């Protein structure tokens, strides 16, 4: 991560570009407590 | 105990009242 000035100074002749497009995930991956996890977080105070 | 929370024989012996 850098400034545009340093990016240009690096891309002109120092570094070489490999690719211009890439693949990226689109999911957040939520999580919630249910089942035996809710009952153990009220009578004991812990969860896994 | 439990962990399910969803929310005879004739024997001789004297008995008095």
């Amino acid at each position: 991560v850098t400034t545009a000035t340093l990016k240009r100074q690096l891309l002109q002749g120092i570094l070489q570009i490999d690719d211009t497009a890439a693949d990226v995930p689109v999911t957040y991956g939520e999580m919630v407590l249910q089942g035996t996890n809710l009952v153990t977080a009220l009578v004991m105070g812990k969860a896994v | 105990r439990g962990m399910d929370d969803v929310a005879n024989a004739r024997v001789p012996a004297d008995l008095v009242i």
